[PDB]
């Protein structure tokens, strides 16, 4: 009953910036983490960038200083800003949403998916 | 006869429901001193009284406290003295011939709680037994002052007069079946439970996780209950006697209060550990390396042997009372007494103390919630029904026990050993709902769904 509506996917240079947005529908516990993970072809799906509701994050040590995460004031909106992109950064950036309405398990949403591509 | 089976119909199993096994001095309901199964130490205001006339009796310094093997022999010498002053007494050897065996025990009962002069008293009550006018007797005995000091005693004699049967005894049998049948059921939830939460972590990586850890070192302890702990107390409690020696019951009792620390302390470990990864998930994530998680848990089970092994096995929670020493030096004695220095640091550690933290995490989580970078909706009401559960579950399991195990530290007799082994028992099925609660995960549903071969 929740939706995440994933926007920015893009064609883009070596160096140039994408910003990619996430938005999300329906009734989501207050305590929740909204992130982004990217999955390399023929490697495992990791975590790029995190946001908690409290306003705290988190990076992959690969886009410290090159990617850049902030939140909606007040309607669950999450912007990822990535810049100086390399050829490495070429993967499927997918919205997620961890929450933690029941309380012992985290409990994760996934976005629909988008296809962000850096040409070396 | 080829009768043994269960619930004899007789005056001796008769009485015993009645009066009841008590092995220290206690005051009846009209306010004598009276010990054993309703046997009357005197008819004076002074315990010392009542103590010299019990010494008498048995032929040494009891103290106050007797033996069951003491406790049985006054009471059939009770028995067999109604029987006697019955015999003895022209008014009552005529009702007592004309009377089945099943009325013969109910007017033996009167006798053996009022005496042959007492029972001699009631002229056209037993007058009416002669002539069999059962009912029309029953509705004469039912306006005595007999009645009215012990009602639900006289209407169990008054109704064995008028039936003729154990109609009003029989049913407290059906107790023990269905409370057995209850206590097994108890064991297998247990032990089929937490063994199916230790078999899916432990066999699925998905759920080799830090807050699984936890789960794994509550389930182990939760294990150990059913396994251990409650079939032995199921066994202790029906067969009304303790089989296993001394030693036996020390360190089955060892055990009990090692896995219950051990279980409610993890439970708070739970608690704060989500607390954390709820409300700071990244920094919490960087804090707890596999050797943390590993030495908080040995932490945990340190606390719990030394609450438990250290004070039984070294016999510091020994009471001193003389009801306790002869139940220390009985084999098949093993009631639980302990003083109240024990009573009161294991219920800190085992209870208080993981309570107090516990009810503050929930709290601030559910503090936390309302300020955050965001309108009355459904999942913030479904997510604090979800900690009223875990938390109601485990205040309404436990809380009355420690706090009736508190009470009964403060004032004495104020608690009967009914309650508080009743009590216990809702305690010890807390381990049977920890991982109905704990274990709700999309992962878990799927590794239970694996183990149960579909
Ligand atoms: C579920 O039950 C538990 C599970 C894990 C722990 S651990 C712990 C927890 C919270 C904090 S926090 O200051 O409130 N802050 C970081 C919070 C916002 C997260 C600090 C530590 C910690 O490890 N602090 C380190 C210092 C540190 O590295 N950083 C301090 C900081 O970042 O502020 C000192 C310490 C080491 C080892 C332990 C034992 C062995 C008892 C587990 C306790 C404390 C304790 C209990
Ligand atoms: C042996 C017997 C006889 C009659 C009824 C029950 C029992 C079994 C007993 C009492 C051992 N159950 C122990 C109970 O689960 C328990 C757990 C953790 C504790 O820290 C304490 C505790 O008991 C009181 C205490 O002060 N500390
Ligand atoms: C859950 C059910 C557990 C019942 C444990 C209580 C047993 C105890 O009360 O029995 C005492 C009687 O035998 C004396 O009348």
């Amino acid at each position: 009953q929740v939706q995440l509506q994933e926007s920015g996917g893009g064609l883009v240079q070596a160096g140039g910036s994408l910003r990619l947005s996430c938005a999300a529908s329906g009734s989501i516990f207050a305590l929740n983490i909204m992130g982004w993970y990217r999955q390399a072809p023929g490697k495992q799906r990791e975590l790029v960038a995190a946001i908690h509701s409290g306003g705290t994050t988190n990076y992959a040590n690969s886009v410290k200083g090159r990617f850049t995460i902030s939140r909606d004031n007040a309607a669950n909106t999450v912007y990822l800003q990535m810049n100086s992109l390399k050829p490495e950064d070429t993967a499927v950036y997918y919205c997620n949403v961890k929450d933690f309405g029941a309380i012992i398990y985290d409990y994760d949403y996934w976005g629909q998916g988008t296809q962000v591509t850096v040409s070396s | 006869d080829a009768e043994n089976l269960y619930f004899q119909g007789n005056i001796f199993e008769m009485l015993r429901i009645d009066e009841g096994l008590r092995l220290k001095i206690y005051k009846d309901t009209e306010g004598y001193y009276t010990i054993g199964i309703g046997h009357l130490l005197t008819k004076s205001p002074s315990l010392n009284a009542a103590k010299s006339e019990l010494d008498k009796a048995i032929g040494r310094n009891t103290n106050g406290v007797i033996t069951k093997d003491e406790a049985e022999k006054l009471f059939n010498q009770d028995v067999d003295a109604a029987v006697r002053g019955i015999l003895r007494n022209a008014k009552l050897k005529p009702v007592y011939d004309s009377l089945d065996a099943v009325r013969r025990a109910a007017l033996i009962n009167m006798v053996f709680q009022m005496g042959e002069t007492g029972v001699a008293g009631f002229t056209n009550s037993l007058r009416m037994l002669q002539q069999k006018r059962w009912d029309e007797a029953a509705v004469n005995l039912a306006k005595s002052r007999w009645y009215n000091q012990t009602p639900n005693r006289a209407k169990r004699v008054i109704t064995t007069f008028r039936t003729g049967t154990w109609d009003a005894y029989a049913a407290d049998e059906v107790w023990v079946v269905g409370m057995g049948i209850v206590m097994s059921l108890i064991v297998l939830a247990i032990v089929f439970g937490n063994v199916l939460v230790i078999t899916a972590i432990a066999k699925f990586e998905r759920l080799q996780t830090v807050t699984n850890y936890f789960i794994t070192s509550l389930a182990c302890a939760d294990l150990v209950m059913g396994l251990a702990v409650v079939p032995f107390g199921a066994a202790h409690i029906l067969t009304k006697t303790w089989t296993f020696g001394n030693f036996w019951c020390e360190f089955w009792t060892s055990i009990d209060v090692l896995c219950v620390t051990a279980s409610i302390e993890t439970l708070c470990v739970i608690a704060v550990d989500r607390y954390f990864a709820i409300t700071s998930p990244f920094k919490y994530q960087s804090l707890l390396t596999k050797n943390k998680a590993r030495v908080i848990i040995l932490m945990v089970w340190i606390v719990s042997g030394l609450t438990s092994f250290l004070p039984i096995q070294m016999h510091w929670y020994r009471a001193t009372h003389q009801e306790a020493i002869n139940c220390y030096a009985e084999e098949t004695c093993c009631d639980f007494f302990t003083n109240q220095a024990y009573a009161i640091a294991s219920s800190i550690v085992s209870f208080y103390v993981p309570l107090v933290i516990m009810v503050f995490v929930y709290s601030r989580v559910f503090q936390e919630a309302k300020r955050q970078l965001q309108k009355f909706a459904l999942k913030e009401h479904k997510a604090l029904k979800t900690l009223g559960i875990i938390m109601g579950t485990f205040t309404l399991c436990w809380l009355p026990f420690f706090i009736v195990n508190i009470v009964h530290v403060i004032q004495d007799n104020l608690i009967r050993k009914e309650v508080y082994i009743l009590l216990n028992w809702i305690g010890y099925v807390n381990s049977g709902f920890n991982p109905l609660i704990y274990c709700r995960s999309p992962d878990f549903r799927i590794a239970f769904q694996e183990l149960l071969c579909l």
